[PDB]
């Protein structure tokens, strides 16, 4: 639900859209995150480990 | 590159701007060119 | 008025894409003015 079940009720949404929001909000556009989807999964899933 | 794309179309707003002129000269073209 | 500023060309992305139709239009003209 990203993060709107804090505020009301809790709604369903991709993950690997949501991220597009996160990056929005940071100043930084949303194409960078869908042409670097499979990058950015591994520098996640490395730092995760 | 994308993923999870879907194909669509976009309205362009100098869409009508060519619809409802260029016709329209090609209208008066007709009335030009045919005469 | 501002200091630091540079000349270089603002891109616009209208008259091309108008010049497109004028490439038309114009040449419409002469398509009928010649014969
Ligand atoms: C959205 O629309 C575009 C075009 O309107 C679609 O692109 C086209 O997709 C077809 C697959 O159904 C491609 O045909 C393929 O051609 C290759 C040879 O180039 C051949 O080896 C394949 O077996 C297949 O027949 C077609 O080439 C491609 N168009 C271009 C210009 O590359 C696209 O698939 C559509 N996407 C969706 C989600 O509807
Ligand atoms: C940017 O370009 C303009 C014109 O291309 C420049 O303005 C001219 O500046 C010279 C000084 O070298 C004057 O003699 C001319 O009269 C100006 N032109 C006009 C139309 O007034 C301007 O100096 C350039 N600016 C920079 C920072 O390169
Ligand atoms: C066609 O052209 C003539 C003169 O050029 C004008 O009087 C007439 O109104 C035009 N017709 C239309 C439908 O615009
Ligand atoms: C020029 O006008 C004629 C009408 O007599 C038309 O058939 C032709 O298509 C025109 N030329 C172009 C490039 O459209």
């Amino acid at each position: 639900s990203g993060w709107t079940f804090g505020a009301g009720a809790a709604l369903q949404i991709p993950f690997a859209m949501q991220m597009a929001y996160r990056f929005n909000g940071i100043g930084v556009t949303q194409n960078v995150l869908y042409e670097n989807q499979k990058l950015i999964a591994n520098q996640f899933n490395s730092a995760i480990g | 590159v994308v993923i999870g794309i879907v194909n669509n179309t976009v309205y362009d707003p100098l869409q009508p701007e060519l619809d409802s002129f260029k016709e329209e000269l090609d209208k008066y073209f007709k009335n030009h060119t045919s005469p």
